[PDB]
């Protein structure tokens, strides 16, 4: 069988390079260490979810420093400007292993 | 900085004209908008178009004259503001011309 | 006939969180905006090379903002305590569309 | 919150257990090393597949939930590993320690 283990869910905003071009923001959601392979990621903002079309989920892919483990990346591109409005944008983990079978995290500018 | 000043016409267009200093940099136009106090893309080499001005905008190089070109079409009052021209990968560090455009009805 | 187009590469620190743990870090390549989807992500430290062992690249994906466009990540994952020490790392990317075929970018502790 | 202190001794080549607090609440446990100089104590073992470089092959963390004690093991002693640990749980490493244990390892 294959073991359950906890997806653990960090949450990083774009880069700063990135920001000083005032064109679009990359808010990325870092999804690692749970075993089975399978998860779910979906975006939320203000409450409402995100049209998929806004964000790329990657495929977990095998975590080599850890074996029975796999991590998996979902990038959100918003705009610039409405990252630097404020706007609280959340990053809605699901997998099997988790305590209530989901979990959450929430960043904006005002966190670092 | 230099300054120019544009005034424009409801449902018409507008041609601004900024200098193109190296072909290998970011060639930028942003609006300095008020309420952020900074000055955010509106059309760039770096396939930008800012939602407001989807469609109506158009970035046309010419090295040969040290400028590139920035036409602007199908006007709206809500354009009316401060712009700037630019190059580099910040866009409000890297400044090269200040535009001001009025669009009166 | 289509046209080639020159990566950025954003480079994002390890989250707080992951370091409060004080187990590993992970630095995340971000290089977005080309459109040959052939690229080579490679990490170096201490001007030497990484071994691939320590870092996985994501397959180019279609970038959603831009058709004709893709992107990709590529994390590395170190110990805490190479990080803590000021150890500064480097990603490079190869790319068709670069001046001379490649570019890097840089991040240590003290970067951000 | 002043940590108690215990001590503990391996001989070269041997082996020294480290009893810990085991929470009743199911948390991240873990053993960590005071680096000094760094000022923060780095993980060596913990319940979250993590082993630190130095440590790994030769530490091993055992649970008995029954006893509240969880036991950390390591063999293969060396001079180098005469110093400051501490037992803990939670996300924080640095934070959230239990209590002190220092190892001296003799010939």
């Amino acid at each position: 069988g294959v073991a359950l283990h906890r997806p653990d869910v960090y949450l990083l905003p774009p880069a700063r390079e990135q920001l000083n071009l005032r064109e679009s923001a990359t808010i990325t959601c870092l999804v690692t260490g749970f075993s089975p392979a399978d998860v779910f990621v979906q975006w939320m903002q203000r409450g409402q979810p995100l049209s998929p079309e806004k964000y790329v989920t990657s495929a977990p892919m095998p975590e080599p420093q850890a074996p029975g483990r796999y991590f998996a990346h979902s990038i959100l591109t918003v705009s610039e400007e409405e990252w630097n409005t404020g706007e609280t944008y959340t990053c809605v983990v699901a997998h099997e292993a988790l305590p209530n079978r989901v979990t959450e995290r929430t960043v904006d500018k005002s966190t670092g | 900085l230099p300054e120019v000043k544009v005034e424009g016409e409801l449902g018409g267009s507008v041609t601004i004209k900024c200098p193109l200093p190296e072909m290998h940099v970011r060639i930028y136009l942003c609006r300095e908008m008020a309420g952020s106090g900074t000055c955010g893309t509106v059309v760039s080499t770096t396939n930008f178009i800012k939602a407001e001005y989807k469609g109506r905008v158009t970035l046309k190089q010419y090295p040969r004259k040290n400028l590139f070109l920035v036409e602007v079409t199908q006007l709206t009052e809500s354009d009316s503001g401060v712009y700037a021209c630019g190059a580099g990968m910040n866009t409000d560090r890297g400044k090269t011309q200040k535009v001001t455009l009025n669009v009166h009805s």
